[PDB]
């Protein structure tokens, strides 16, 4: 019939962005 | 929208500059420049001479 392994720092920055700017439904 | 994407981009630029300074300290400079303070997303402070 990838991930360049500098993404730990970008991810921590994403968490800081989540806290500094929260989502709002 | 501007506040969120400007704050994220500026702290991204600070992270890039910190990674560059660690590259310079490891590879070529080495104790000719030292990181004094680094608060992620807040400030970076280097020491020369």
């Amino acid at each position: 019939f990838s991930s360049i392994f500098q993404r730990q720092r970008v991810d921590a920055l994403l968490l800081d962005l989540r806290q500094k700017f929260p989502p709002k439904f | 929208m501007y506040n969120c994407l400007h704050s994220f981009c500026l702290s991204l630029q600070l992270e890039v500059l910190h990674s560059q300074t660690l590259m310079l300290i490891r590879e070529r400079w080495g104790d000719l420049v030292q990181v004094e303070r680094y608060h992620a997303g807040k400030c970076l402070s280097l020491s020369v001479w």
